[PDB]
């Protein structure tokens, strides 16, 4: 009747706080391991932007023989 | 041109308002300002080269 | 997205680093510093207007940033809005066909503060996708950018040296610590203050013109001259002596001192270590010479970890009778300065005192070059959370 | 979920952590005192403590706001810390956000004048419209993922015990203890003093030592023996003879130094009295006889337990014992998990003890904090005690 009821509600209320709260710690997880990996690809980035400047730094010099001809 | 159509031409819809709001379960005895959707029915032009680095 | 559609503002306090679009072939210096100020027209019933002019000399001058802080968000975003519009009719005016191309879909990033208001940041949300239509966005941190600008380093400390303030914000795991966020109210400002009572008889632009000199380094050849003779902003020759090797120390000093308040308060001794290897000092006035090594002279003075010389020479004068090594368990054992981006051919030339803007220009290849949408508010979001979904796309 | 935004201030005992619910980095954590400067001027913050503490001005008075029993007692200048965050540090309006703030556990009887005292100090000074009181052990505890647990809460204050059986806090089993953090910050000015040639009104400089130094000394310097001081000599020994004798050394000989800055001197303490600041948490008779073993919290891990038992007695002792949740901030200091599990386990030798406990060293600080975060978020407002401007109006009426 009444107490079934109550009992019900007293377990809903103890078992969806506890999976939202797990929801929110995976969340927590989530977002670490996306700032993790964004930082770096971001970091991954630099490396290429070196390998594309570096041999366009040598390129350049490799003119200086045709720039003094 | 004016600087109303140029925004308008220009990148391409809701709005949204920080308003009181009173959550239901029925209603609850506070408000709390939040930002609520909006409904259907809720200058000059500076020339650039001038501060350039040349 | 299209990389010529791209616009970054950079705001500070006294001026604003614009650039639409990228070059594609390298990464080059912005050619557009406007300065930050706005002219408010007091119209009648109450309605305010501003502009980018006085307007018949009845608008007052209104800085909408002061020391990092917004003193008035409807100025900073109609100053963006001015801004917007202008580099608008410069698009139309040039091409005349932009509108489809490189008018149609603009990712805007603009550089946020952390002194901003959150609420101040939800409002620049429903500015930006409600009056200016601007339909991607990202808030991007200044001090994560000067940061992601570096060889992206996992812990770090940002010094940003500015005119009228100095901000120290600590970085661990790629996220900004607010609660250690310090700022302190001495810029450049107090090199300028310390030259007027170490010689009261120049004046500010005499003084301006020392600190904007080369001459001016600050020690940790100039250093063998006495006297050396420097040009003022009208052409007259100035001569100065020893107190162009002065000026900074208190400047200097109270950075340290903040710095090491700010770091000893980390617990973690694994994640703290590389903080204090990795000092970052970033700022306008970060373009004199000698200051970045002065500073770290000043941190290896403080806060470095080492045995006293006095208890080591008697540890010596007991040994001549090998040396062992004292070894400390307090975490700044090591404090270096992290390693410049040495390899952009604009930026080593016109210096890497705006290097947060490298950094916006990174993450802008990063981010709107790629088809995730998860660090920036689009459309659908908006329709859907708003303001409120502005807080699920940060780092 | 909801479209909301909340903020959270949780008012520990000697940090002060305030935030938003929408982020997971906390906005601000303060010291949970202030500096009386002498007209008056009530200094707050982080850093201007620290500077104000280091000018080391005449009339300058650090005065605390959160007692042994985690109440605050000084209301005054706890509404001008709240005036000072919502201005400097949250930077909004406290009419706009609602409020969650946490409570610490007691026995039943201080609950009632804490409420009215914050309903007096969120309604006419504060126009809060809405906030949320959790209870701190079980914040934490449902915050980790368990509604039945028993949460050690090793604070500055002291040791915070708390049995909790499904979700409902068991209170006449809470006992508040007092050897903390405050104790070790005083316990190590002691012990130090003639090395250091030095040995409220004069409290200044006293927390100005505890909070520059001394605590890089509990973060850095020392450890915790998960044994009996005295068993520690009774089982290395016999470790290291079995080992000499299966290859063919004293631990505690082990020099460790400390870099004291304001002196810049070398101090060489060995691992022995390293242990011995660890060893007066947990045995209060080593430095007087008017201590207690009892007092400890060795004994009280045990007696908690068998007050809780009667609130038949060895289910509730089975489901306290697998669910220990050992959190603080000044629990960081490496030992004090498995001081805690041997010390539970040589009185409970039936039971396996299972203790679960958030590693991250940052996210212990502000345990407290997480606990009314996880809280702040929920999707119902059915969820939660969320007291009301009415709950007040309907107090006033006798």
């Amino acid at each position: 009747e009444k107490r079934k009821k109550e009992r019900n509600l007293h377990l809903q209320k103890i078992n969806s706080i506890i999976d939202f709260i797990k929801e929110r710690q995976s969340e927590q997880w989530s977002r670490q391991e996306r700032c993790f990996q964004f930082g770096r690809l971001g970091a991954s980035l630099h490396n290429q932007m070196e390998k594309d400047e570096q041999k366009r730094i040598e390129r350049t010099a490799k003119q200086r023989l045709a720039a003094l001809k | 041109m004016d600087p109303q159509t140029l925004i308008t031409k220009a990148n391409k819809k809701e709005s949204w308002r920080y308003d009181w709001y009173q959550p239901s379960k029925e209603k609850y005895p506070f408000r709390y300002k939040t930002w609520l959707r909006n409904q259907e029915d809720e200058e000059d032009i500076l020339d650039l080269k001038e501060f350039d680095r040349r | 997205f299209r990389q010529d559609s791209i616009l970054i503002i950079y705001p500070r306090s006294q001026t604003t680093l614009v650039q639409f679009g990228l070059n594609e072939e390298t990464f080059t210096v912005p050619e557009l510093e406007i300065p930050t100020q706005i002219y408010r027209t007091t119209r009648q019933d109450g309605s305010y207007t501003y502009h980018s002019t006085n307007k018949d000399n009845k608008a007052e001058l209104i800085k909408p940033i002061q020391n990092g802080e917004i003193i008035d968000i409807s100025a900073f975003t109609q100053f963006l809005r001015l801004i917007f519009v202008s580099i608008l009719s410069d698009r139309a005016n040039k091409n005349q066909d932009a509108f489809e191309a490189e008018l149609s879909n603009i990712p805007l990033l603009l550089i946020t503060h952390h002194s901003w208001s959150q609420s101040d940041l939800e409002i620049i949300t429903q500015y930006v996708f409600e009056s200016l239509e601007i339909n991607n966005l990202i808030q991007l941190p200044a001090s994560l950018a000067a940061t992601y600008s570096m060889i992206s380093l996992q812990n770090c400390c940002i010094i940003d040296v500015g005119t009228h303030h100095t901000d120290i914000i600590p970085i661990v795991d790629y996220a900004q610590l607010d609660h250690l966020v310090s700022s302190i109210p001495m810029g450049g400002q107090s090199i300028n203050d310390s030259l007027k009572k170490l010689l009261p008889q120049w004046d500010d632009d005499q003084i301006e013109s020392l600190k904007k000199s080369p001459i001016f380094e600050v020690l940790s050849k100039n250093s063998d001259l006495e006297f050396n003779t420097f040009w003022d902003e009208k052409g007259n020759e100035i001569k100065v002596g020893k107190q162009r090797f002065q000026g900074c120390n208190n400047l200097i000093k109270n950075i340290s001192n903040r710095v090491g308040l700010t770091l000893d308060n980390i617990d973690d001794i694994n994640k703290a270590k590389a903080v204090w290897e990795n000092i970052i000092i970033v700022g306008g006035t970060t373009s004199i010479s000698g200051f970045k090594e002065a500073l770290l002279g000043q941190l290896l003075k403080d806060h470095l970890i080492i045995e006293p010389e006095e208890e080591k020479s008697k540890r010596e004068e007991e040994a001549k009778s090998f040396v062992p090594t004292i070894e400390y368990v307090q975490c700044p054992t090591v404090i270096k300065l992290a390693k410049y981006p040495d390899y952009f051919p604009e930026w080593k030339k016109s210096g890497y005192s705006e290097i947060i803007f490298l950094g916006a220009q990174i993450v802008s290849k990063q981010i709107f070059t790629h088809p995730k949408d998860t660090f920036y508010i689009t459309r659908e979001k908006y329709n859907m959370k708003g303001p409120a979904a502005l807080w699920d796309v940060q780092f | 979920t909801l479209n909301r935004k909340c903020v959270v201030i949780h008012n520990g005992s000697h940090r002060t952590v305030a935030g938003f619910s929408n982020v997971e980095l906390p906005q601000c954590i303060i010291p949970s005192s202030y500096i009386k400067r002498t007209e008056a001027e009530f200094i707050f913050g982080t850093y201007n403590m620290i500077d104000a503490a280091a000018e080391k001005r005449n009339g300058d008075e650090v005065y605390t706001l959160v007692d042994s029993q985690g109440l605050p007692y000084n209301w005054d200048a706890l509404e001008m810390q709240w005036r000072y965050l919502y201005d400097t540090q949250l930077k909004v309006s406290p009419e706009e956000l609602p409020l969650v703030i946490t409570m610490p556990a007691t026995n039943g009887k201080p609950d009632m004048a804490i409420l009215e005292r914050y309903y007096e100090l969120a309604f006419d000074k504060l126009n809060v419209p809405v906030f949320q009181i959790v209870i701190e052990p079980l914040a934490i505890a449902l915050s980790m993922g368990k509604s039945s647990a028993f949460v050690i809460d090793i604070g500055a204050s002291g040791c915070n015990v708390t049995p909790i059986i499904d979700g409902i806090v068991v209170k006449n089993a809470v006992v508040r203890s007092k050897f903390g953090g405050d104790f070790l910050d005083f316990q190590v000015h002691e012990r130090l003093a003639p090395l250091i040639k030095e040995e409220q009104k004069r409290s200044t400089d006293v927390w100005y030592e505890a909070s520059t130094w001394i605590q890089q000394f509990k973060s850095t310097m020392l450890q915790v023996s998960e044994k009996d001081l005295f068993e520690l000599e009774r089982y290395y020994k016999e470790q290291a003879d079995i080992y000499a004798k299966q290859q063919e050394n004293n631990p505690l000989v082990q020099k460790k130094n400390f870099l004291f800055k304001p002196l810049n001197k070398t101090l060489t303490l060995d691992l022995k009295e390293c242990y011995q600041f660890a060893e007066y948490l947990f045995k209060p008779q080593l430095i007087s006889d008017k201590f207690s073993p009892e007092d400890g919290l060795g004994p009280l891990m045990a007696k908690s337990v068998k007050k809780a038992g009667a609130s038949s007695p060895e289910q509730v002792y089975s489901l306290l014992l697998t669910n220990v949740i050992i959190t603080g901030s000044t629990s960081l200091i490496e030992g004090m998990e498995q001081r805690i599990i041997k010390e539970l386990s040589i009185r409970f030798p039936q039971y396996k003890l299972t203790t679960f406990a958030n590693q991250v060293m940052m996210d212990r600080k502000i345990q407290g904090w997480l606990g009314a975060l996880t809280m702040a978020n929920l999707p119902s407002w059915s969820l939660g005690k969320w007291y009301s401007k009415e709950d007040y109006e309907t107090l006033k009426r006798d």
